[PDB]
């Protein structure tokens, strides 16, 4: 159930969509989207349309 | 045992992983402020067409991201000449809050069952410069 | 102007003042259970910032970001194998999400001047064998570009 570990919905068209929004409107995203912690950018790309 | 290359080299991987990489693509200083172009992958599911994933793509961005509108959707296509891919491509706005984003996303079937999906993103209307982005990054691609 | 760009679909032109914030994801098949996945991703190196000292900050950044961020060792680490094989350093460790406890190995390593590669693998559970061989043949397989 987790898309850490899974396929899920994040991906392809939505996933893209999600990314463009969170790299202007979130200033977290700068910092999931390099380093160690992009590891988990699933994860967090999840919290944005829960 | 299957080959898998990055801009930085390549490697071998398991045989039956699924690649869910997001290519990401920024003006480094003025990212909030500047168009972003990201690559992402999907998997049609069985019996699912280009146009029906493309239809499933659409609702999920209604029901999941903020006042999500397409306002266009047309064919595209991605590469020039004898080895370019067919898809279509649409232009979209959404929010998160009071910012709107304005997008283009084109996805393609790269391989059998296998959908690339190409995103421009900007924070303002699209002017000249990045509709010519748009179309001189879809043209130079070149499928392996 | 416009610099080529490989992807593992094809390649295409990438105007040369974007910055490469790629994060590749490999989703593996499970058994029993959930199986490990795989990550890498890019970084920028600050001036006059070695590798030790970036990795103590992308320590410092999962412990602000992240639950119970635990460091359970840090180690050398290549990548590849042969003249070019890369030399850099690794950590495991784990931290909390939600009523889980995550694992993570992740090692960094210089790949070009100022220019960090990371490699992560994430378990929802403790490292077994398995989960082991597969980190060290990962990073015991990657060819950089010469």
């Amino acid at each position: 159930d987790d898309p850490i570990y899974h396929t899920s919905a994040l991906a392809g068209f939505l996933i893209g969509a999600i990314i463009g929004i969170a790299i202007i409107a979130l200033a977290a995203f700068a910092f999931f989207s390099c380093g160690f912690l992009a590891g988990l950018i699933l994860g967090f790309m999840a919290d944005q349309i829960a | 045992d299957r080959p898998y290359r990055i801009q930085e080299g390549c490697f071998v991987l398991p045989e039956t992983f699924t690649d869910r990489s997001v290519n990401i693509f920024i003006l480094e200083g003025n990212e909030r402020t500047s168009p972003s172009l990201n690559i992402s992958r999907d998997t049609l599911k069985p019996d699912e067409d280009l146009p029906a994933y493309i239809d499933r793509q659409i609702a999920l961005m209604k029901k999941n991201l903020g006042q999500h509108r397409v306002l266009s959707r047309a064919p595209a296509q991605a590469g020039t000449g004898n080895d370019a891919l067919m898809g279509e491509q649409i232009a979209a706005t959404h929010k998160s809050g009071k910012t709107e984003v304005y997008q283009r996303q084109a996805g393609f079937i790269a391989t059998p069952g296998k959908v690339l999906v190409f995103t421009l993103t900007s924070p303002r209307p699209f002017d000249d410069k990045a509709d010519l982005l748009w179309n001189t990054w879809l043209a130079g691609f070149q499928p392996d």
